[PDB]
RNA sequence: UGACCGAUGGAGUGAGGGCAUGGGUGCUAAGGUCCAUGUCCGAGAGGAGAAGAAUCCGGACCACCGGCUAAGGUCCCGAAAUAAUUGCUAAGUUGAAACGAAGUCAAGAAUUUUGGCAUGGAUAAUACACGGGCAUAAGCAAUUUACCGAAGCCGUGGGAUAUA
């Protein structure tokens, strides 16, 4: 069984106890619990529903494990040659990790 | 050649021809017609070609007319001279026409052959050209 | 470390699905034939197309001397190379490379409508061309296709 | 043979293989080409 | 009463005077949508920079 | 060859300051003229150089006339 | 909108350039030169045009393996229609003129005019071009609907600078 719904504004495919990385979500703690209810399609392991207005009654319950986890620096670069323009600054792009318990 | 004998100021400014002809666009004083198609600039050795064209033809009856007078001057600058310092020598003049502009008429002649000695003035002249008749002019002379 | 979590898959070596396809040249249009084939070779109809990896079919070409050429191009086709010496520039056309075989005209028509890289000069081998309805192709066998349903 | 940008007719005007031609077989002084 | 114009096409390469007619729409963005009342001042204003601008 | 031109004067900066239905002051200074393009009328005055100017303060009024002749007049209370 | 105006601290610039329009000059030449009104490059990244400073679209706070569009496109190289319908072209035209036949379709009038598309005029030196393959449509003209298409717009997460 899995589910095809999005999350934080983008679409994840998610089963049971998976540990997903997210954007990041403000005011929580660990251990909170967060709900997810706008499921595009639910695959019951042959049963395949797909939802124009979503799929009804579909929902998917998460736990946070983690509620900052802070991606790999990038360094951003910008240069015009010959003009003496040159700055370089540093970039961390932020998570929150949860783990699903149930998938209705 | 035909130009004027005086003339206020020996130079002029080059203008722009800008549209179609609003008046010498109708065909008086004659019958048949050439009307030009194109704006351009046309000096006198032209025109006299093409009178001389049109006259060799058609023996001497009918009338002739060229309504279109050269009184534009123009200038040429010279061999090894550089950009500047003013206009250069006369070079003769110019009748600025635009499209619509009747250059030549005849009249007094039979068709068949007017249309000829006409074609013939018109090839000699550095514009397309269109044969006009009146329109009131019948088969039966 | 990786916060994707959600990734597309690319094929590899051990997990595409090569096959063997035999396609027929009867009255098709040489162009309009080579370009078909030059998508079986590279893959392009298959899910788990993977533009780095040598993913598409191996392709029998069939009846090839009855391929059409349209118009006047049989003989007014002029294909131009050189010898690299000064005054070197040679002409021929569709027909020499009919009558030297068709196996050289299709390869020459499908190179071309490859990639220019070393993927496209591996992928180029992937295709034979015959001229009769007679090949000699066992132990691999090969699955008829209508090109005209592509 | 005489070959002009402009070519203009008992001579008879014809066409063969793209190119203009006109032909008198009574005067041959007359032929023209590519018209 | 109330319509709406909405900003369609870019300002760039325009001339400086339609440019502040956008400004005193109140249009500074691509499709960009600003609610005003019918008046015939804010009419002219349409009528300028009509090939820039959709009423929706 | 050689040019013989190349001369010109500074200009004048001519022309009408005070349109009609401005409100002007008393010694404004109303057209810049070279000669009676414009005739002084009702509390306009006109100076050595045909300047015209208010003598009171109003409301300039620019009307025509028989040939066509304009006059400039203050307009007060 | 918000930066218009005063007074004060600090400047830089005072070699410009392309395109469009109105002109002068030149030869109604020049990627020429001199002015005026706009705009862009200068100091401007991104997309299409094969590859181009200023032609067409579009003004880049950072991240994202999300979505919609602009110009321009949807046979393969190369993302998206070998989509649908109606005509024209036979020249591989396609993806420079006076001046000649009129090859062909269409609309007329009393031989003749009229436009659409072609054809001859049409031309030098290291090897040549629709960018290439190639195409009789995958050319040209018209219409309709989907789709592709940018750092433009929207979405999600994260910063900063001001006006309230
Ligand atoms: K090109
Ligand atoms: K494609
Ligand atoms: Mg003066
Ligand atoms: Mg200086
Ligand atoms: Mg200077
Ligand atoms: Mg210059
Ligand atoms: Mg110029
Ligand atoms: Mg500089
Ligand atoms: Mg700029
Ligand atoms: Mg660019
Ligand atoms: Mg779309
Ligand atoms: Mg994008
Ligand atoms: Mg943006
Ligand atoms: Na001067």
């Amino acid at each position: 069984m899995y589910v095809i719904v999005d999350i934080q504004g983008q679409q994840m495919k998610v089963e049971q106890g998976r540990r997903l990385f997210v954007h990041h979500i403000k005011d929580v703690e660990s251990g909170a619990s967060v709900e997810f209810d706008k499921v595009l399609l639910v695959d019951n392991n042959g049963a395949i529903t797909v939802g124009s207005p979503l799929v009804e009654g579909a929902k998917v319950v998460c736990e946070v494990l983690t509620p900052l986890v802070k991606g790999d620096k990038v360094l951003i670069f910008h240069k015009k040659r010959r003009k003496g323009y040159r700055k370089l600054n540093g970039h961390r792009q932020q998570f929150t990790e949860i783990l699903v318990k149930e998938v209705v | 050649m035909l130009q004027p004998k005086k003339t206020k100021f020996r130079r002029q400014q080059k203008g722009r021809m800008k549209g179609f002809a609003q008046r010498g666009n109708q065909l008086s004083f004659g019958s048949f017609g050439i009307k030009s198609l194109q704006s351009k600039w046309i000096t006198g050795r032209q025109i006299e070609a093409a009178r001389i064209a049109v006259t060799r033809y058609m023996q001497r009856q009918g009338q002739v007319w060229v309504r279109i007078f050269p009184d534009k001057p123009i200038t040429k600058k010279g061999e090894g001279v550089r950009m500047g310092k003013g206009k250069g020598a006369p070079e003769g003049f110019v009748a600025p026409i635009t499209p619509g502009r009747i250059i030549f008429e005849v009249e007094g002649v039979p068709y068949e052959i007017a249309k000829e000695a006409l074609r013939l003035a018109a090839q000699k002249l550095p514009v397309t050209t269109k044969f006009v008749v009146r329109h009131d002019y019948d088969i039966q002379n | 470390m990786d916060t994707l979590s959600f990734k597309t898959i690319s094929a590899n070596k051990a997990t595409v699905t090569k096959e063997w396809v035999i396609v027929d040249a009867e009255g098709q249009t040489l162009g309009r034939m080579c370009a078909k084939v030059a998508k079986l070779l590279r893959g392009k109809y298959k899910p788990n197309f993977t533009p780095h990896v040598d993913c598409g079919d191996n392709v029998i070409v069939i009846n090839a001397d009855k391929i059409v050429l349209s118009g006047n191009k049989w003989d007014g086709r002029i294909y131009l190379r050189h010898t690299g010496y000064p005054g070197g520039q040679r002409q021929f056309t569709p027909r020499d490379f009919m009558n030297k075989g068709p196996e050289y005209l299709f390869r020459k028509v499908v190179k071309g409508m490859l990639p220019k890289n070393r993927l496209g000069a591996k992928i180029i081998g992937n295709l034979y061309v015959y001229a009769g309805t007679e090949h000699k192709h066992e132990a691999q066998q090969p699955r008829q296709l209508d090109i005209n349903s592509l | 043979m005489k070959v002009r940008a402009s070519v203009k007719k008992e001579c008879k005007i014809v066409r063969r293989k793209g190119r203009l031609y006109v032909i008198n077989k009574k005067n041959p002084k007359y032929k023209q080409r590519q018209g | 009463a109330k319509i709406k114009i909405q900003q369609v096409r870019s300002r760039i390469r325009c001339p400086k005077d339609q440019k502040r007619t956008l400004d005193a729409l109140g249009l500074r963005k691509l499709n960009q949508i600003v609610e005003h009342e019918a008046t015939p001042s804010i009419l002219g204003m349409v009528n300028k920079v009509r090939h820039l601008v959709l009423i929706v | 060859g050689s040019s013989k031109n190349g001369r010109e004067s500074e200009s004048k900066r001519l022309g009408v300051k005070v349109y009609g239905g401005e409100m002007a002051k008393a010694g404004n200074i109303l057209v810049r003229q070279r000669g009676t393009v414009h005739h002084p009328g009702e509390n306009v005055g006109i100076g050595k150089d045909h300047t015209l100017y208010a003598l009171k303060s109003g409301v300039v009024v620019f009307t025509r006339k028989k040939n066509d002749r304009s006059y400039v007049s203050i307009k007060t209370e």
